[PDB]
RNA sequence: GGACAUGGGUUAGUCGAUCCUAAGAGAUAGGGAAGCUCCGUAUGAAAGGCACGAUUUUUCGUGCCUAUCGAAAGGGAAUCCGGUUAAUAUUCCGGAACCAGAAGGUGGAAUCAACACGGCAACGUAAAUGAAGUUGGAGACGUCGGCGGGAGCCCUGG
RNA sequence: GAGUUCAGCGGCUGAAUCCGGUGCGCUCUCGACGGCCCUUGAAAAUCCAACGGAAGUG
RNA sequence: GUGAAUUACUUAAUCAAUGAAGCGGAAUUUCUAGCGUUAAAGUUUCGCGAACUGAUCCGCGUUGA
């Protein structure tokens, strides 16, 4: 007994993939980790003034790092909590990140501890 | 009787309350494979079927079919597992040093397979032939009633190649042939043969000249009935 | 307001407390009510006429 | 030597400009309600359809099978107004605006948007001020003879429908356009068919008429019906030319 | 010196893109074509959902009805001021906001007359439940011509 | 407290930033209208509301 | 391709519509720009529980030329 003039195809059981082997012998290591995110800090005169004025570190950062991965990499590499991240792709095709540190920490001591001053 | 249970009848006339859900089966846009099945059945009902093909539309009756299948199920062939146990039992018998002939009795089973049954009919070794009515392509069995008639082999056209398959442990079987039965069932086969012969072989001459088909649909039949009236 | 700016308002600020309020004007609603009642009385009086 | 302007009219930039169209003007689909009874609709609004001389009516009908409202775009007839009820079907009254089968209407009635064959939803008598006249009936063969706006008489199935009355907007061609700008605007909202350059003003490569030291055709302008597409210019298969002096 | 050499320089939840669709491009279904590919865009397609139930012979029953791309001048969530640099800013700094989404919490209202009252009314209120289904509205629209109001500029009295 | 102007000190301290008129004025906008057309002047995403009444110490 | 004594038939193919919605048989809604859906009465079994009819059956060839 059909009350609709259309015939819709019935639903069938759709088994999920249960492979007999793994297509990859070993899963790849995380290809974008903290050390690959941060390449090296920028130490130009403009970068130094941002350190001493805006409490902002300036880093040469990987292209595929977003503001979230930059924040975690900085927190893991330097144990400092950033309050803001601003990124730009420099005319030479390299990402530069302005990492504004929290008011509790100063960029000067962080810079000396890194050693790039 | 609660007075609040007031009747609210719905009029379903043209322009009245919304039409109720009715059976719309005859108007459903069925899938193409469904339409192809049903319209193929209609062409076979409409078109003038040649007698060699139309003879397959008249099959064995229900009572004789049940009687035939009762006899057949006593002579189903050995299954794979039963063959394996019998084969192993013969192996230990040979290992024990016994004749392979006397260990196992002579088989008594239905003969199946189109080519094997055809050879049996041509050699007059088959005493009964059961031809499936729904073999596709039909040419695989169109010649069989004539071949059975020339060699005088009693033949019946039975429904459901699937039923023949279940007898011989397969899915479908084109034909079944009974060559030898035990003396207990010799009377039963003879009674079946007589009924099958009187039903099919005697009527073979008349059926060879009876073209099938020619049935028109209900709508045209009713329209022509009105014209005649 | 712009379409999405209607989503910030409260419920009573986007409608009017009346049947169809916020979808129809008051005069339109009044015509709906009187025409509904009058035609209903007709279908009753036509039914009473045709039932006998 | 090149294909002519007539041959390039196959599409492309000669398509109809349908950006502003207010819907295709069609009758209701011939359903059970409209075959065995009638169904009532309300004229929501009469609108102007760009590229068309006749106004269109947005008549809203109730769906007889489902809880929703069907809206049908009709060719408005003179006298149609917003809020008017339109009855479509076999038992519809013979009132201007209603839709009835031609077999249910007496001889001499004036109808429009007539179906050629029942179920195509309107073919004959649709331009503004045009109509079709019921000439006669043939019940034995179930056919109806009608007179078309061109005067040609045609036999249609008696179940074909037609809107009672004449199409609104009559007299549109009674007023001269007065200037090429009015012709320019009239034809923007239609195909690319204006302005029309004469073939005599073209070259031998551009047209059969073109060429010569004078603007003359050079051959008879009545061409056979059998001529090739590039040859079929002028008066095609003309049975009689000239004025009826 | 827009040359030459070495360095430095472009920071956005709010500005754009991204999202939307336009004309139009365009796979799939299908049909052509020796083919390259062509036609096609809800078409002659089984083109996908949703809710009920002590759990149903512990082998699932019962109802309910459209790709994608295509706009940095179209549609459209929400940011302003002051300042700062040799070069960046509605992006940085100082101050001051806003929008979208998420979660529970405080306070208030309604509630055992379950889903607030007032005004004749147009409607108002700090709240004032509303599934499916239907429908309406905003987005959403030409052009010219004066007339009225506002803001900024202009003019002007101390 | 900002910006601006001005007067002092060796970065700091004083003041002022006020009160009004006008218009066939320009620029943008807004409101109420008017005329024109065989020309009647996009879509969709998105957002809201309504009719209906499923459902329901807490 | 099927018939009948010149004509009929429709399954081949052609065409046209749709959301393939009510086809063929028998038994037996029109003074108004409103709303119309999520069945309720009736009849049996065990609270918007089930079941049957409300809404007849049959055929199935989506209908029309």
């Amino acid at each position: 007994v059909r009350t609709s003039t259309t015939f819709r195809r019935p639903k069938t059981l759709q088994l999920s993939r249960k492979p007999k082997y793994a297509r990859k012998s070993v899963a790849h290591a995380p290809r974008l980790d903290e050390y690959k995110i941060i390449v090296n800090p920028i130490n130009s005169e403009s970068a130094m003034k941002k350190i001493e004025d805006d409490n902002t570190l300036v880093f040469h950062v990987h292209l595929k790092a977003n503001k979230f991965t930059i924040k975690e990499a900085v927190r893991k590499l330097y144990s400092v909590e950033p309050v803001k991240i601003n990124t730009l792709i420099r005319p030479n095709g390299t990402k530069k990140a302005f990492v504004k540190l929290s008011a509790d920490a100063d960029a000067l001591d962080v810079a000396n501890r890194i050693g790039f001053l | 009787k609660n007075p609040l249970f007031v009747s609210r009848p719905r009029s379903f006339g043209i322009g009245q309350d919304i039409q109720p859900k009715r059976d719309l089966s005859r108007f459903v846009k069925w899938p193409e494979y469904i339409r192809l099945q049903r319209r193929r059945k209609i062409l076979n009902l409409r078109l003038k079927v040649p007698p060699a093909i139309a003879q397959f539309q008249k099959t064995l009756d229900k009572n004789t079919a049940t009687q035939v299948f009762k006899l057949l199920n006593k002579y189903r062939p050995e299954t794979a597992a039963e063959k394996k146990q019998r084969l192993v039992a013969e192996a230990e018998a040979v290992a024990n040093g016994k004749s392979a002939q006397d260990v196992s009795k002579k088989p008594y089973n239905v003969k199946y397979g189109l080519n094997h049954v055809v050879a049996l009919i041509e050699a007059k070794k088959a005493k009964l032939v059961l031809i499936a009515s729904d073999v596709d392509p039909i040419e695989l069995v169109v010649f069989l009633p004539a071949l059975c008639k020339k060699m005088g082999v009693p033949y019946a056209i039975v429904k459901n190649k699937a039923r023949l398959g279940t007898v011989i442990h397969q899915k479908t079987a084109a034909v079944l042939a009974v060559t030898e039965v035990r003396e207990e069932d010799k009377n039963e086969l003879a009674s079946i043969v007589s009924a099958v012969d009187a039903n099919f072989s005697a009527k073979y001459d008349e059926s060879r000249r009876k073209w099938g088909g020619g049935i028109m649909g209900g709508k045209t039949q009713a329209l022509l009935a009105k014209r005649a009236k | 307001l712009r379409p999405r700016e209607f989503a910030r308002l409260s419920h009573n600020k986007k409608t009017v407390q009346r049947a169809y309020g916020g979808c129809l004007s008051a005069n339109a609603v009044k015509d709906r009510i009187v025409r509904a009642f009058l035609i209903e009385e007709q279908k009753i009086v036509k039914q009473k006429l045709k039932q006998l | 030597g090149r294909v002519i302007r007539a041959q390039r009219k196959s599409g492309g930039i000669f398509q109809a400009h349908t950006r502003l169209r207010k819907g295709a003007a069609q009758l209701r689909t011939l359903d059970f309600a409209e075959r065995h009874g009638y169904i009532r609709g309300v004229v929501q609004k009469i609108i102007h359809d760009p590229g068309r001389g006749a106004p269109l009516a947005k008549v809203a009908f109730r769906n007889p099978y489902h809880y929703r409202t069907d809206v049908e775009t009709f060719v408005a007839t003179e006298g149609m107004y917003t809020g008017q009820f339109v009855y479509c079907g076999k038992n519809a009254a013979l009132t201007v605006g209603n839709v009835l089968p031609v077999g249910e209407m007496p001889e001499g009635t004036i109808i429009s948007n007539v179906e050629e064959k029942a179920g195509d939803r309107g073919a004959l008598g649709r331009s503004s001020g045009n109509y079709v006249i019921i000439v006669g009936h043939d019940v034995d063969t179930g056919k109806t003879r009608v007179k078309l706006p061109s005067g040609a008489k045609k036999v249609v199935p008696s179940s074909a429908r037609g809107v009672v009355g004449i199409v609104a907007g009559g007299g549109r061609i009674d007023k001269p356009l007065l200037k090429a700008g009015r012709a320019f605007h009239k034809y923007r909202v239609k195909r690319n068919c204006w302005p029309r350059t004469r073939g005599v003003a073209m070259n031998p490569v551009d047209h059969p008429h073109g060429g010569g030291n004078h603007q003359h055709v050079g051959h008879s302008t009545t061409v056979p019906r059998q001529s090739a597409p590039g040859q079929k210019v002028g008066l095609i298969a003309a049975r009689r030319t000239g004025l009826l002096r």
